[PDB]
């Protein structure tokens, strides 16, 4: 190995490697942040593809300037 | 003159593979080997490498 | 090379599959006949009958222009008689 | 053995095998349709 | 100047075709 | 000597050659040794040819203009028609290069040599104690180029509607064909296709579960195919395993345990697909073409409703139209 | 310094050179009729 | 030993080498983007935008 | 506010958490009635 | 805990595998040939494409087809419940919503097979080198089902779904793209090709270099379920393909990574050169060649014809192709040649 | 730019053997993945904020 | 030209009898075993 | 979609690590 | 998000990962960040592509 | 004719350097003591 | 118990019947060209 | 106008002539 | 400007080619064990 | 056939290719001005 003044430093956000939470952890929390991004990217989608129109929205090039 | 000609360009071809198959196993059916490569004299290792 | 299911060769030879499927395969059958054959299937799917492909004189076709108001547009085409 | 009767490829099966046939029969009626 | 460059790739893969033959590796049996 | 023509029959016959010259061997190396050196010598720099017959020369080699995908060796005149025209049937090899003479010298060494090189892949099997028929399944192939470069030109009456020699001058081959023939609509056309995408697909199925399920006597950072020696005994894969993986992906009685029942469905698929794909070509040669459904669902006034077999009948008028410009004088195409 | 632990050396047969050549010169003849375009 | 294919499996834990490869990366990225610049100042007509 | 495209978002979305929860709850149901080891 | 009781009963061996996978797969895929299999039978394209693509219409099943929707449509997604159909089953049918339909979940479909592949390879303990294979099919899909119409106008310049459908796909993308003229393309059919001939020749190789395991001919029989010695003669097949071609395997572990390599490699290449047709980036022509033929009216290759047959391809065909472009060609601008 | 990442990326080749990269426990060269991948999204979305 | 004729002529002649005569020569002889 | 192909492989490879350079013995199958 | 980046970056400096996650995501595995990240960056890709 | 300038080039390139790889490799490898 | 080969020779005709049925149509039903 | 009924008895009498032979066992 | 079109692959293979014979004999040195 | 006999090993050390390539280099920085011409 090899020390040095930044290494050591670094050393401690460095050093918990294995370390893992027990069992099913934040999983079930995770999960639903999940499910809330794949609707959100779902509603711009279907924003940019016009399936779902909102007036106040106009997805042109129009509503510039 | 159409329905002739092709049908029997088509039994023609089928028959020339049937010689081909044909011709091919009675040669090694004599020859007596139409049924695998002997395990034990396997003729090709007794065969000077090419390499 | 088994699983908990009943070997096909056996069910396929049973009297009393054939005691049902002689009275459950026909019925399907003649079941999708009557589909088609009352003409259902027709609006269904909104397909068009030998007679409703176009108008008597028109010989142009329905073809939709517009996505908003093509179900509108869709509907305008039937009414003249087509 | 004991065989079960309904299973999951029973269910499979029937999926295909139902509708399969209630359109053979629709596609047969077709046959008769003219102008 | 395309000419040349055509043959001479195609010069290459004859070139090549008789190496890939008889300068290939010695297919050696068992002990290898 | 124990006798000079013995001896020779014995170098001919002789498994000890590096490359196995077969009697049939006699035949093919000097026909396909004329065919590739006039081919080579033409690509490159013979002068445009006549094809249709019609004054209308057309350059197909890399020194008149071309390159390697337009370049092609074009073939026959079609004033010549089915004529054989070899070099001594002309007043100069000037006149011979512009009725495509070169074109009907390759062809010909070329199918000959091909189908002795056929010849020779029994040949060699005999001489090695093994199992003939690998001849059968390239027979599959020659046949096609028998059906493109023969067949075709026998039935049309003309070897100037052969195939050409050359990348391009294939894709107008076929561009025509579907015109005149309509060959996507046709049962062997379509059988080609399906042995030949199958066999792709069949090529890389079983390139794949044998590949995966090797067993392992490779290291970590060490190539995987080392994990196999030329001349073993055993197997190099666990074909329980492949079986039992395939087997689950589809059900199980779907999957091959066999493998000769597996390499014989491996070769069986695709040489049978193209024989009928070679077969097609072979009897669209007499014309007898694919499907015609132009116009067949009309509405009950007698209106004609148009299928997308209608849409392709419009692609091929173009095609029709417009192929061969300057050669057609009278209405309908018999020719 | 210490000769780092993490080397392997490196390996390319004589077939897989002729693999290898093939098909650059393949795809060399099968571009260059567009790359002069 | 190692294919070719295989030659930067040197650096699946090795963690300082790996640094120094994107690293360089990063370099070559950085250095194409500014040189390539360069060449564009050096060909673009800014006589008229329109 | 709350159009006519966005109407049938809604709809569209409960009828597919729908699909998905009959899915599952089926599945979690079924498979707790058989599995012994 | 619910989660390894559900996990237990999914991947349980039955006669047909379910799997995690399955809660995606088996729903998508039968839909989707489901969808197909309806609307080859009932649904029409006449207000989408002027066209009868049905048996009840009386199209057979060559040119029956789902038909892409109208040019008018774009890109929607045409859901069900969407501005377009606005809940409506009939008028979805008729706007062509069982294409997006059949697509879309086609595409989850072999989503989830890939992923069964995956999964059911982990538990056999199996390499997955079936899931690496399957994305040269993937990606062919995806570049021309999905990426190429998201290039062009609308969905309605995609595959019909359906034989003839599929066969004007051909013949446009040589009237319009002159694909056939794309190197990616050409790549595409050797890989195809030169695997359908791998398939063939490996195959018909060992059957005729086979070991003598039984005393019938038949040698099917003859062979040991159970591995043990090679079922044929690898050192024999060696020998033979060296003398008559020249050149011969002697790695089976190659010959078969080989096997997937080059028909798994063809179909990537190809689907490359289509998501370049999709911005219609083509190798339409050569300008070297163009240049000339525009000077010398005596100049000519197997290259120029061609581009002749396209000029008429386009021009006969693009009237009742594109119905929504109102085409109207007269006789006299319509390119022909002599008497034809 | 590219110049100093060049410099840099010699470096750390050269002195590879940095302790930071070895785990204390097992002595032995590690990467605690999950707690960079915190670290470096927390720089990623700050940078994004001030953007 | 009318030279070439002949000798192209009497070039394929002698492949030709020298593969007439070549399976003539007890061919089904030379293999592995029976003969 | 070339990057595609490299998820997949990866992906494979990282799950799939252990019966990589092969597999290895027993005989199990269709039976749970 | 720039907001939401920092916070979700806290949260994987403090959080640690669920064991049962830790197992299936083969973490503490490099090739599997680069399996997850190159998925995130031909999906990025496709976008930018599209609009 | 009237080709591109660059396609000679780009030709060129396109054999060489890969080639070039390989041979390095391969007479590398042919070296290696034992 | 009924034996497999009368099984598969009477679904078997079953099949020619319908399938001969829709080849039939190609000359009467919609699909004609009359 | 029907000869479907010629067909089926013709059709049907193939494995008829080795159905009767199932039922009196013997020389299949 | 109004240069050699040949100028380029001629300066451009004269690096290469030697260049390349070199590395190819380096690195086969190079991995000479022992 | 016999291993020949005559045959012995090839080398090029670091500084003969360091030599080497600037000789190599600088060479074409010198006529490349002349290959434009
Ligand atoms: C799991 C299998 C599966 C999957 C992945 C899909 C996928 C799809 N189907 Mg589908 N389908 C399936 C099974 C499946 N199907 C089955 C079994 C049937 C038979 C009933 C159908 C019948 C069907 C029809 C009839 C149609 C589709 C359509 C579609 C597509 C668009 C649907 C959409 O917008 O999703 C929406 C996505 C969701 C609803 C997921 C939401 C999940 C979150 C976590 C739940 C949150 C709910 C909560 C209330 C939100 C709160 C937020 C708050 C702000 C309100 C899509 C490709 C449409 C299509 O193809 O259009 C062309 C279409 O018209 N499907
Ligand atoms: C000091 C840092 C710095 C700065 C200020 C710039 C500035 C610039 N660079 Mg640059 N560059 C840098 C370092 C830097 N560079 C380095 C180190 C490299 C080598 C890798 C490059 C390589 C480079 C190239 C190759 C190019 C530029 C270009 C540019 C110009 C346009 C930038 C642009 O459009 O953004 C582009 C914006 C993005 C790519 C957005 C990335 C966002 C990703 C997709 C998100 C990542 C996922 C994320 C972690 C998810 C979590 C986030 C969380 C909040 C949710 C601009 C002058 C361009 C130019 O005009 O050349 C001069 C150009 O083409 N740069
Ligand atoms: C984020 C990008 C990324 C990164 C970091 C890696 C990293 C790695 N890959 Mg990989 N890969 C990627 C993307 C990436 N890949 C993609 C997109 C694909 C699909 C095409 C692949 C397909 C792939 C395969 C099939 C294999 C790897 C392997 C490997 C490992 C060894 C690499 C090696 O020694 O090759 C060294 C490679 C060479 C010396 C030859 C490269 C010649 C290239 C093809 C010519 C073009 C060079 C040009 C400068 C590239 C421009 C960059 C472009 C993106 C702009 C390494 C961990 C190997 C592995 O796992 O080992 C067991 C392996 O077999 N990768
Ligand atoms: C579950 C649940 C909820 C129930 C609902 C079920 C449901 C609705 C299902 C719908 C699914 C649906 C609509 C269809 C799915 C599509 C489907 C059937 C797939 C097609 C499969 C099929 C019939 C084709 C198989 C092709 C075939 C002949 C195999 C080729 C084999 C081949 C040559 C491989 C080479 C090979 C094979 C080996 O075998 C071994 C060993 C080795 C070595 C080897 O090389
Ligand atoms: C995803 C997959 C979804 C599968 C859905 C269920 C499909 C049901 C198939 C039943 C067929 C079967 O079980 O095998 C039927 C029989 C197997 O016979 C089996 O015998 C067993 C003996 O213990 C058991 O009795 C089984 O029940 C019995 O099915 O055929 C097989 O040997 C091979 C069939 C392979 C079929 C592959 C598809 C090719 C179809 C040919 C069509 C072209 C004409
Ligand atoms: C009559 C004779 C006719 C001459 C035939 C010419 C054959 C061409 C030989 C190609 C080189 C073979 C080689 O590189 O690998 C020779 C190797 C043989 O070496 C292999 O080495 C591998 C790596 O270790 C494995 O060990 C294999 O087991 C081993 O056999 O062949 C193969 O593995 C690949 C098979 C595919 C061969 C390519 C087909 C040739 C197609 C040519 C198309 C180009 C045409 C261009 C036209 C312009
Ligand atoms: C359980 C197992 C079933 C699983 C089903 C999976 C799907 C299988 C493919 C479905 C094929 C449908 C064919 C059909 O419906 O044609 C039905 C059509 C209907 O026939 C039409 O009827 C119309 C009525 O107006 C018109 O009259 C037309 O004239 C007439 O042709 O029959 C045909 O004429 C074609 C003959 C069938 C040929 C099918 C060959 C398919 C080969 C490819 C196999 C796939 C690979
Ligand atoms: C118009 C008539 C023209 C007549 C032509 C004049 C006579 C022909 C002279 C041939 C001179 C060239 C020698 C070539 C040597 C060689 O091939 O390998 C040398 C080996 C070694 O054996 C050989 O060599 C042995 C001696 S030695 O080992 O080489 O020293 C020898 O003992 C043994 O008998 C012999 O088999 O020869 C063979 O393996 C026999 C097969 C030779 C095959 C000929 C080429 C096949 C071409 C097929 C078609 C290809 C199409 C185009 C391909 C691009
Ligand atoms: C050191 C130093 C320095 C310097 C620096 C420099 C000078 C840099 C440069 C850099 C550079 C100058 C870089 C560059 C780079 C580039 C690149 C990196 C490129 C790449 C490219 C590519 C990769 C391409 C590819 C391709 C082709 C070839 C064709 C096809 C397509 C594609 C695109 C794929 C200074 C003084 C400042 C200071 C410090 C020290
Ligand atoms: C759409 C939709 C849907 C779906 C539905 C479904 C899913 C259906 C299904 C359906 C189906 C599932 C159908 C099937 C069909 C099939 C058929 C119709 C078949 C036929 C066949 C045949 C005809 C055969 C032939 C043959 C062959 C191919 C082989 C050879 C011989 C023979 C001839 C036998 C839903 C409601 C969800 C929602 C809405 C939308
Ligand atoms: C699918 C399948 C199957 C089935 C098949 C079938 C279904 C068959 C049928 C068959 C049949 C169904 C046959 C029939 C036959 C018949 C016959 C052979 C008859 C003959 C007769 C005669 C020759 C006579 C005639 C007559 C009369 C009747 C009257 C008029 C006059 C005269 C005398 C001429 C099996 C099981 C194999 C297995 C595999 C799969
Ligand atoms: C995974 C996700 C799977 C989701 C599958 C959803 C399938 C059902 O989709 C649903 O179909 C019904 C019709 O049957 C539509 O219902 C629509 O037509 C009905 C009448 O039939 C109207 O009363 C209703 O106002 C209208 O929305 C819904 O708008 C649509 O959301
Ligand atoms: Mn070349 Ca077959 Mn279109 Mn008549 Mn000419
Ligand atoms: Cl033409
Ligand atoms: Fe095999």
């Amino acid at each position: 190995a090899r020390r040095t003044w930044l290494g050591d430093i670094l050393r401690p956000l460095n050093s918990e490697y294995g370390k893992v939470a027990p069992g099913w952890g934040t999983t079930p929390l995770m999960a639903v942040f999940m499910g809330l991004f794949l609707v959100f990217l779902l509603i711009i989608l279907e924003i940019y593809n016009s399936t779902l129109i909102l007036d106040g929205v106009n997805v042109s090039w129009k509503a510039l300037g | 003159r159409s329905w002739l000609a092709t049908s029997h360009f088509v039994l023609a071809f089928f028959f020339l593979v049937g010689h081909l198959w044909h011709a091919g196993r009675a040669r090694a059916a004599a020859a007596g080997f139409e049924k695998g490569i002997d395990r034990e004299s396997e003729p090709v290792l007794s065969m000077p490498s090419l390499d | 090379g088994t699983t908990g299911e009943r070997p096909f060769s056996d069910i396929i030879t049973s009297v009393r599959y054939w005691v049902i499927h002689s009275i459950t395969i026909p019925a399907l059958f003649i079941a999708g006949w009557l589909f088609v054959s009352t003409g259902l299937a027709y609006d269904v799917f909104g397909t068009p009958r030998p007679d409703s492909y176009y108008a008597q004189e028109q010989r142009s076709i329905p073809l939709v222009t517009d996505r908003f108001e093509a179900k509108q547009q869709v509907e305008t085409f039937l009414e003249q008689l087509k | 053995v004991s065989y079960p009767i309904f299973t999951v490829r029973w269910v499979a099966v029937h999926t295909l095998a139902v509708p399969t046939i209630f359109f053979l029969g629709a596609i047969a009626a077709m046959q008769f349709i003219q102008r | 100047m395309e000419t040349i460059t055509y043959v001479f790739i195609f010069a290459c893969i004859i070139a090549l075709f008789f190496f890939a033959i008889f300068f290939r590796e010695p297919p050696r049996i068992t002990k290898k | 000597s124990a006798n000079l023509w013995e001896r020779f029959c014995n170098w001919v016959t002789s498994t000890d050659n590096r490359l196995y010259v077969g009697w049939f061997g006699v035949i093919m190396i000097p026909t396909l040794l004329a065919a590739t050196i006039c081919f080579v010598i033409a690509f490159i720099a013979a002068p445009p040819v006549d094809i249709d017959g019609i004054r209308e020369p057309v350059s197909g080699s890399l020194l008149y203009g071309n390159n390697i995908i337009t370049g092609a060796v074009v073939p026959s005149s079609n004033a010549i028609g089915l004529h054989f025209y070899p070099i001594w049937e002309a007043a100069s090899l000037d006149e011979w290069l512009y009725n495509g003479g070169p074109y009907q010298l390759i062809i010909f060494h070329f199918l000959l040599g091909a189908s002795c090189y056929m010849g020779r892949q029994w040949e060699l099997s005999y001489r090695l104690g093994m199992r003939p028929w690998i001849c059968v399944a390239y027979s599959a192939p020659l046949a096609s180029a028998f059906a493109v470069f023969l067949i075709y030109p026998i039935g049309q009456g003309s070897f100037s509607d052969g195939m050409p020699l050359g990348i391009s001058g294939t894709f107008n081959f076929m561009i025509v064909f579907q015109a005149e023939h309509n060959i996507l609509m046709h049962p062997f056309h379509q059988l080609g296709v399906a042995g030949v995408f199958g066999g792709a697909l069949f090529c890389a199925m079983h390139g794949s579960l044998v590949t995966s399920s090797l067993i392992r006597e490779t290291t970590e950072t060490e190539s995987a195919n080392y994990g196999y020696k030329f001349g073993q005994e055993e197997e190099t894969y666990n074909i329980v395993a492949a079986h039992g993986y395939f087997g689950r992906l589809i059900f199980q009685y779907a999957s091959f345990n066999n493998s000769r029942s597996l390499h014989f469905f491996l070769a069986a698929w695709p040489v049978v697909g193209v024989w009928f794909t070679a077969l097609g070509i072979s009897t669209m040669a007499f014309n007898l073409n694919g499907f015609n459904f132009n116009h067949s669902v009309i509405d009950a006034k007698g209106n004609v409703i148009n299928t997308w077999a209608d849409i392709i009948n419009r692609a091929n008028l173009g095609m029709e139209v417009m192929h061969e410009r300057n050669a057609h004088n009278f209405p309908l195409d018999l020719a | 310094m210490e000769p780092n632990p993490n080397r392997q050396p490196v390996e390319l047969n004589r077939t897989s050179l002729y693999l290898g050549l093939l098909l650059i010169l393949v795809l060399a003849l099968l571009f260059s009729s567009y790359f002069f375009n | 030993g190692l294919p070719w294919y295989r030659v930067h499996t040197v650096l699946i834990n090795d963690p300082g080498r790996l640094i120094a490869a994107h690293l360089m990366h990063t370099a070559l990225v950085a250095g194409w983007a500014g040189s390539m610049a360069l060449y564009e100042l050096a060909t673009f007509d800014p006589s008229d935008p329109v | 506010t709350i159009t006519p495209s966005l109407k049938g978002f809604f709809i569209g979305l409960l009828s597919g958490a729908v699909v998905l929860g009959l899915t599952f709850a089926v599945l979690i149901a079924i498979s707790q009635i058989d599995k012994v080891q | 805990g619910w989660f390894d009781i559900l996990d237990d009963w999914l991947k349980r061996d039955r006669f047909v595998f379910v799997g995690w996978s399955g809660i995606l797969l088996f729903p998508c895929a039968y839909l989707a040939l489901g969808g197909w299999l309806t609307g080859t039978t009932f649904v029409t394209s006449w207000y989408t494409h002027g066209l009868a693509s049905s048996y009840l219409e009386g199209c057979n099943f060559l040119t029956v087809a789902v038909s892409t929707p109208a040019n008018s449509m774009g890109h929607s997604l045409l859901l069900l419940w969407g501005p377009e159909a606005q809940g409506d089953f009939t008028r979805w049918c008729q706007l062509g919503g069982l294409w997006t339909f059949i697509a879309l979940h086609g595409a989850f479909g072999l989503i989830g097979f890939m992923l069964r592949q995956f999964e059911i390879a982990r538990l056999v303990g199996v390499r997955p080198y079936n899931a690496i294979a399957f994305s040269a099919p993937i990606a062919v899909f995806v570049s021309v089902f999905l990426i190429y119409p998201l290039g062009q106008s609308s969905w309605f310049f995609a595959p019909s779904f359906g034989v003839a459908a599929i066969f004007r796909f051909l013949l446009f993308f040589q009237g319009f793209h002159n694909w056939t003229l794309n190197p990616f393309h050409m790549m595409g059919v050797a890989g195809v090709l030169g695997g359908a001939l791998l398939c063939a020749i490996h195959g018909a190789t060992v059957e005729n270099t086979l070991f003598q395991d039984g005393e019938g001919a038949s040698t099917f029989r003859a062979f040991n379920p159970t591995q043990a010695e090679e079922t044929y003669s690898m050192v024999t097949a060696n020998r033979f393909w060296s003398q008559i071609f020249g050149i011969a395997f002697s790695n089976k572990r190659w010959l078969h990574f080989f096997m997937l390599f080059v028909p798994v490699t063809g179909l990537w290449m190809s689907a490359i050169g289509v998501v370049g047709l999709a911005l219609n980036l083509r190798s339409y022509d050569f300008i070297s060649q163009e240049i000339r033929a525009a000077e010398d009216p005596e100049f000519e290759t197997f290259y120029t014809k061609n581009l002749l047959l396209n000029e008429g391809i386009r021009a006969w065909m693009a009237p009742q192709d594109q119905p929504h472009e109102n085409f109207v060609f007269p006789e006299e601008v319509l390119p022909r040649g002599n008497a034809l | 730019l590219s110049g100093l990442l060049f410099l840099a990326a010699c470096w750390h080749w050269v002195y590879w053997d940095l302790e930071l990269f070895r785990d204390p426990r097992t002595g032995e060269p590690a990467l605690d993945l999950p707690k960079m991948f915190g670290i470096h999204l927390f720089l990623a979305g700050l940078l994004c904020f001030g953007f | 030209m009318e030279t070439l004729k002949i000798t192209v002529y009497i070039v394929v002649t002698f492949f030709v009898l020298l593969f007439v005569f070549g399976f003539l020569s007890g061919d089904p002889a030379r293999n592995p075993k029976r003969k | 979609l070339l990057f595609f192909f490299g998820h997949i492989w990866h992906g494979a490879r990282t799950l799939f690590r252990d019966v990589f350079s092969g597999i290895d013995p027993e005989l199990s199958p269709e039976q749970v | 998000a720039g907001i939401v980046g920092i916070i979700a970056g806290l949260f994987h400096i403090l959080v640690r990962p669920p064991q049962r996650l830790y197992k299936a995501l083969r973490m503490g595995n490099i090739e599997t960040v680069l399996s997850s990240s190159i998925a995130a960056v031909f999906f990025a890709a496709f976008v930018v592509a599209g609009t | 004719m009237e080709v591109n300038q660059l396609g000679l080039i780009a030709t060129a390139l396109f054999v060489l350097v890969p080639s070039v790889f390989l041979i390095i490799l391969y007479v590398q490898t042919e070296s290696q003591q034992k | 118990r009924i034996p497999l080969w009368i099984v598969a020779t009477v679904a078997g005709m079953g099949v020619i019947v319908i399938v001969g049925l829709f080849f039939y149509g190609a000359y009467a039903g919609l699909g004609s060209s009359l | 106008i029907a000869q479907l009924t010629m067909i089926a008895m013709i059709g049907i009498a193939g494995p008829m002539i080795i159905f009767l032979l199932a039922v009196r066992r013997g020389n299949l």
